[PDB]
RNA sequence: GAUGUCGGCUCAUCACAUCCUGGGGCUGAAGUAGGUCCCAAGGGUAUGGCUGUUCGCCAUUUAAAGUGGUACGCGAGCUGGGUUUAGAACGUCGUGAGACAGUUCGGUCCCUAUCUGCCGUGGGCGCUGGAGAACUGAGGGGGGCUGCUCCUAGUACGAGAGGACCGGAGUGGACGCAUCACUGGUGUUCGGGUUGUCAUGCCAAUGGCACUGCCCGGUAGCUAAAUGCGGAAGAGAUAAGUGCUGAAAGCAUCUAAGCACGAAACUUGCCCCGAGAUGAGUUCUCCCUGACCCUUUAAGGGUCCUGAAGGAACGUUGAAGACGACGACGUUGAUAGGCCGGGUGUGUAAGCGCAGCGAUGCGUUGAGCUAACCGGUACUAAUGAACCGUGAGGCUUAACCU
RNA sequence: UUCCUUGUCGGGUAAGUUCCGACCUGCACGAAUGGCGUAAUGAUGGCCAGGCUGUCUCCACCCGAGACUCAGUGAAAUUG
RNA sequence: CAGGUGGUCAGGUAGAGAAUACCAAGGCGCUUGAGAGAACUCGGGUGAAGGAACUAGGCAAAAUGGUGCCGUAACUUCGG
RNA sequence: GAGGACCGAACCGACUAAUGUUGAAAAAUUAGCGGAUGACUUGUGGCUGGGGGUGAAAGGCCAAUCAAACCGGGAGAUAG
């Protein structure tokens, strides 16, 4: 099926009121390294909750 | 669990060998007939000098099914094939004088005490 | 409905699932740490951890039975000579999953699955 | 489910004998022909056993008056008065449903001898 | 072109004689 | 009259000496603690609010904890309410036991039924399927027609269509009471009651015959 | 400058000129069974043979197999048998091309849904401080069918034949809701048997492929053909109808004044939703009791200090689920995986020994393995935090208290 | 090829507007725009039986590919 | 771009075979992935009792299926 | 050791059903189906030309076009 009238630029923007992205509320700070990371994720060099889990 | 077009063997000695179910009596839109249920049959093959001729329309009562009867405690009794006893169309009394094979205790009612007495074995 | 059923299907038919975990199980034993998608690392724990309790008792009958599930004699030898004795006293849970970032190519969630005393 | 298990044990019989598929057993069940109780015996081959605690059941098959009959008995029902093993049969299976298509000399089970 | 096979198919097109 | 709040433990069977097997549901009815009484003066109707079970002190909020502390009752799984008849009086803090049903013959059991998800019109409304063969084109379990032509030119409210099935409040009426087991906090009723194992059931004496 | 046709299938919805069930009046109404008219739309209202059929005839049922409107309801829901393209033939008509409400055989059915509608499910804001729960119930929806047997009673009625009203009990058909204890289906995630071939060096033992290779069983879950429950009783106001008292009209008269009965229809009673019911309701509990500056002086703007109850996020997940949502749990922990024990299912593993020329059999052995199940167990993962949410909550009037 | 017409009679079915056998009242058959038969043959038309079955009573579960959510790329008919 | 396109070469184990199944030499995994595990659609598997009652019509599925030997009717143009 | 013989792959076809119908494809795919030593099938080359060809005959085919091909012209045909 296809439209009978051209939907306006307000109906288009109302449909997109639910299309926004949500920012990450906070980043946890590592216990020893002191660097931010996603919560429950290892940091960018392999520290997770103090210990170094990936010595790479 | 007998319905229309189901082919039944014959447990008495009326002459018939095979009958077909053409209606389940006793209610509107009724699907199935179990043990103790009256049905309307037609005869599909008979022995050459019986009391009933091929093509007859009669009544019958189901006495063995291979779906089985469930007893009060949870038990089941199933047979290897479906069987019926031919009845008179009006009086609904048996036509033959003998019964073959076992029957069950769901025929123990005022209508079918004639069949229970004749049966070789009642389960 | 899916009530009370267990097992990821992972968008594969059954024989390709069976053969894919048999390769990963061999790879985790051999390297002691690998990198997978998080759904495939959680479904690995139910394949490779039963292999280690099987290896805690060495017999010809169990070796022939670890072989029917790995099809690799270099893996069966390591299970029964190193990972058997090493986890002798530990009662379950020979494996640890650690979440890491997202795969660039398709944004899959990634995880590191390893043996606990690596 | 300790609650359900406790309710189950109080109802189980304590005297069920050991049989396995292929055996020949008598089951004596109570019948009530009106107002008097009575025992009648069912003979046949055990073709299936279902082990579920109080929900256990077994299936017995006989050939009666030229018609084969199968009966599923609930083991711990009070209707089953007694079970008695007559012969022991040697089979390789747990459910002998292939005996439904065999008659006469094709449906013979060999004795176990031990 | 002209089709849109269902604008050529004459069971669909020639429906009211 | 009031009822009790239980928990579907499971299903089993009771054998009677005369050789009949009764399917029973085992409802586990602990003590129900009366935590609030309502009256016409303050609330406009008469009712008791009861609690049951136990809850870990960690998961009870400050507002919830202070509502139990006023009654002098230790916290519970939830809160329910029963409407009092005329001539029934209950006091705050007292405990109600399964022996209430000792001489009751029939009960009404309410629970939340098993959740079926988004279901179709064949499962949800017992619609007939169309032909499996004989030329059918992609329409084997689809609803069919949903209205008439230009008059009325709309679909009527309450049309039977596909959607969420189950997972909602259901009551079954006039269930027997096979046995009350006050020493184990049990109640065996004859038949099946809504919900899955572990769900909360509300049991009242039957309002009908 | 297109509003797709008959019948079938699917799904319906309204009217009442009522087919059944309900209530009545008259009967050329003894009883059973009828005839006819009035009231009544709550629910119910066949399966087959023939034919493209709607229809109809027929067979056998049923309490009954209603009559119509809805584009002769319904092809962006299905079909495509009929009619209604192009091929071919028959009869007939025409000199012929050809034609036939004559027949016969064959013959391509598109659409990813913008809007309204409908079925489900969320986000925002509001409801006047914020938050967590339990409610009331305006309103709305669902349900409403009926047989047969027995008793009363072979009584009432009738010459006999036959055979009840009213009232009670039991058991069914069709329909609906739930559920999985039982009986079963499924069970490509469990066990086994077996055919061909390739591989693991070979033997023995195993694995891959052949539709799960073909099969035989089967756990949990889902499920019906399984097994529990339901339709009410009661109340109110009535329809047709039947009255009581009673004049106008000395009588009579159900009506004018006054009083009473009266049905599956109506309002309740049963079940579910429901305070966005903006008319935004009630009850209980919990939290916040700091300064200062500025102006255009008011429900004004700003700075520092403070961040509560609670929430969200994140993680482990579920008998909850398309996604949201909803539930449980996060070390003060059984939330999930593993592990330990059991159960269940399969059906006597491998290895070794013995008998046999060998296939094979026996012993160790009801063995070995065993998914989603039950009862346990911190071994693994569920982090110390951070984030949002504030800092006593307008005016007027009244009633009390200071 | 027959309109009347589902002609009538027989067979087959519980029930047969189709089928098979007959009758002749051939609207409107008929003898090389051939008549009447015919063994074998036909992805030919009609009808009947056995076996077999999810075609159906009346659907249930399971296995995969989409549909659904996330990341990447990214149309069309239509429209006062 | 699931289409079309002449000739030559022709291993093993089963098999009558260039069919079919598993492999060799050799060559590839088809230029979007990751999740989840709703209705519905597509392609398949199994199904209690019944067994064409479905439908215009057994459409579609299920069934049959090989080698050797025994045995085989009407009718016939004497071959079938 | 005959045969417009039989069963059956390559090869040539196109009987049925489902899918697709802004397709993977301006006619295909999947599963079955027919012929398969012949009135067969195929490669390379050649000949027939538009009121003309060719046609085991369907108004079929003659470059995705056929009750008269395509290109250019008469030509701005004519259009109550
Ligand atoms: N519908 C089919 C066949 C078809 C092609 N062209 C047609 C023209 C008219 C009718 C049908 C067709 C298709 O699209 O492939
Ligand atoms: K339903
Ligand atoms: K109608
Ligand atoms: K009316
Ligand atoms: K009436
Ligand atoms: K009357
Ligand atoms: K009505
Ligand atoms: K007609
Ligand atoms: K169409
Ligand atoms: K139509
Ligand atoms: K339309
Ligand atoms: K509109
Ligand atoms: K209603
Ligand atoms: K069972
Ligand atoms: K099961
Ligand atoms: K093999
Ligand atoms: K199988
Ligand atoms: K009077
Ligand atoms: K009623
Ligand atoms: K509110
Ligand atoms: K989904
Ligand atoms: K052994
Ligand atoms: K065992
Ligand atoms: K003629
Ligand atoms: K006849
Ligand atoms: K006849
Ligand atoms: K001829
Ligand atoms: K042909
Ligand atoms: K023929
Ligand atoms: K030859
Ligand atoms: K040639
Ligand atoms: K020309
Ligand atoms: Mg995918
Ligand atoms: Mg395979
Ligand atoms: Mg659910
Ligand atoms: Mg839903
Ligand atoms: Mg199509
Ligand atoms: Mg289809
Ligand atoms: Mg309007
Ligand atoms: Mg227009
Ligand atoms: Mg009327
Ligand atoms: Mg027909
Ligand atoms: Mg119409
Ligand atoms: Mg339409
Ligand atoms: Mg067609
Ligand atoms: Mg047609
Ligand atoms: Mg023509
Ligand atoms: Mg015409
Ligand atoms: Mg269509
Ligand atoms: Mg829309
Ligand atoms: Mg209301
Ligand atoms: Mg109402
Ligand atoms: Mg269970
Ligand atoms: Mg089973
Ligand atoms: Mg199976
Ligand atoms: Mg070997
Ligand atoms: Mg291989
Ligand atoms: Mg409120
Ligand atoms: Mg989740
Ligand atoms: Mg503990
Ligand atoms: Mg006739
Ligand atoms: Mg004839
Ligand atoms: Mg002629
Ligand atoms: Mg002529
Ligand atoms: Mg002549
Ligand atoms: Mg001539
Ligand atoms: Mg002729
Ligand atoms: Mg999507
Ligand atoms: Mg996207
Ligand atoms: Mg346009
Ligand atoms: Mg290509
Ligand atoms: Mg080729
Ligand atoms: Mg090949
Ligand atoms: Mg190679
Ligand atoms: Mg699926
Ligand atoms: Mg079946
Ligand atoms: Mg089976
Ligand atoms: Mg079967
Ligand atoms: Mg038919
Ligand atoms: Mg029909
Ligand atoms: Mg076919
Ligand atoms: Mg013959
Ligand atoms: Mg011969
Ligand atoms: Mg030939
Ligand atoms: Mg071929
Ligand atoms: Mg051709
Ligand atoms: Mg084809
Ligand atoms: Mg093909
Ligand atoms: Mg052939
Ligand atoms: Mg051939
Ligand atoms: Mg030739
Ligand atoms: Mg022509
Ligand atoms: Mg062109
Ligand atoms: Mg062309
Ligand atoms: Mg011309
Ligand atoms: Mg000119
Ligand atoms: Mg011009």
């Amino acid at each position: 099926a296809v439209q009978q009238n051209k939907p306006t630029r307000s109906k288009r923007g109302m449909r997109r009121s639910h299309d926004a992205l949500t920012a990450v509320t906070s980043l946890s700070v590592d216990k020893t390294s002191g660097e931010k990371h996603l919560r429950h994720h290892i940091t960018a060099d392999g520290y997770y909750r103090g210990r170094k889990v990936i010595a790479k | 669990m007998i319905q229309e077009q189901t082919m039944l063997n014959v447990a008495d000695n009326s002459g018939a060998r095979r009958v077909m179910c053409i209606k389940v009596l006793g209610g509107s839109h009724r699907r199935y007939a179990g043990v103790g249920d009256i049905i309307k049959i037609t005869i599909k093959e008979a022995i050459p000098r019986g009391k009933v001729k091929k093509g007859d329309v009669l009544k019958a009562v189901v006495v063995r099914t291979k779906k089985g009867v469930r007893r009060p405690d949870g038990s089941v009794i199933r047979f290897d094939g479906n069987a019926c006893v031919l009845l008179n169309n009006n009086s609904e009394q048996p036509i033959g004088t003998r019964i073959f094979g076992p029957v069950t205790r769901e025929l123990r009612s005022e209508k079918f005490m004639k069949i229970i007495s004749l049966a070789p074995e009642v389960l | 409905m899916r009530h009370r059923k267990s097992g990821r299907q992972l968008n594969r038919n059954s024989s390709h699932r069976q053969a894919m975990f048999r390769n990963m199980a061999g790879s985790l034993v051999r390297h002691e740490i690998i990198k997978t998608t998080l759904p495939k690392a959680k479904e690995l724990r139910r394949v490779v951890e039963p292999l280690i309790t099987l290896a805690k008792t060495d017999s010809v009958a169990n070796r022939r039975l670890a072989f029917a599930r790995t099809r690799d004699n270099e893996i069966v030898a390591k299970l029964f000579n190193e990972l058997g004795p090493r986890f002798a006293s530990r009662a379950g849970g020979y494996t640890r999953i650690l979440k890491c970032g997202f795969r660039a190519g398709d944004n899959a969630p990634m995880a590191y699955i390893e043996l606990v005393d690596r | 489910s300790n609650i359900i298990k406790q309710l189950e044990q109080e109802q189980m019989k304590q005297d069920v004998p050991s049989f396995r598929p292929g055996d020949t057993v008598e089951v004596k069940v109570w019948v009530v022909e009106g107002s008097k109780k009575r025992l009648q015996a069912f003979e046949g081959v055990v073709i299936a056993i279902r082990n579920r605690g109080l929900h256990s059941a077994f299936t017995v098959r006989k050939i009666s008056n030229g018609e084969g009959v199968e009966r599923v008995f609930q083991t711990h029902s009070p209707v089953v008065d007694s079970i008695s093993v007559k012969r022991r049969g040697a089979v390789r299976k747990a459910k002998l449903y292939y005996l439904r298509e065999r008659t006469g000399k094709a449906a013979r089970i060999k004795e176990r001898l031990n | 072109v002209t089709s849109k096979w269902f604008n050529i198919d004459n069971k669909i097109v020639d429906h009211f004689p | 009259m009031i009822g009790l709040v239980g928990k579907k433990v499971g299903m089993t069977r009771i054998f009677t000496e005369d050789g009949v097997s009764i399917p029973v549901t085992v409802i586990e009815v602990e003590a129900n603690r009366v935590t609030q009484v309502k009256d016409l003066a303050n609330d406009g109707y008469r009712a008791i609010q009861v609690t049951t079970g136990a809850k870990k002190a960690n998961r009870v909020t400050k507002p919830e904890a202070g509502h139990f502390a006023k009654a002098g009752v230790e916290a519970g799984r939830g809160l329910w309410e029963f409407r009092l008849a005329e001539g029934e009086e209950f006091t705050v803090g007292q405990s109600i036991s399964v022996e209430l049903f000792a001489d009751v013959k029939k009960v009404d059991v309410t629970g939340t039924s098993k959740g079926k998800g988004f279901a179709g019109t064949v499962k949800r409304w017992n619609f007939r399927t169309q032909d499996a063969t004989h030329g059918n084109s992609l329409s084997h379990r689809v609803p069919g027609s949903i209205g008439q032509n230009q008059t009325p030119g709309k679909v009527f409210k309450g049309k039977k269509m596909a959607g969420q099935m189950g997972n909602e409040r259901v009551t079954v009426q006039s269930l027997d009471v096979v046995r009350v087991d006050a020493e184990r906090n049990l109640l065996l009723v004859k038949g099946a009651v809504p919900g899955a194992t572990g769900s909360d059931l509300i049991v009242k004496p039957a309002v009908k015959a």
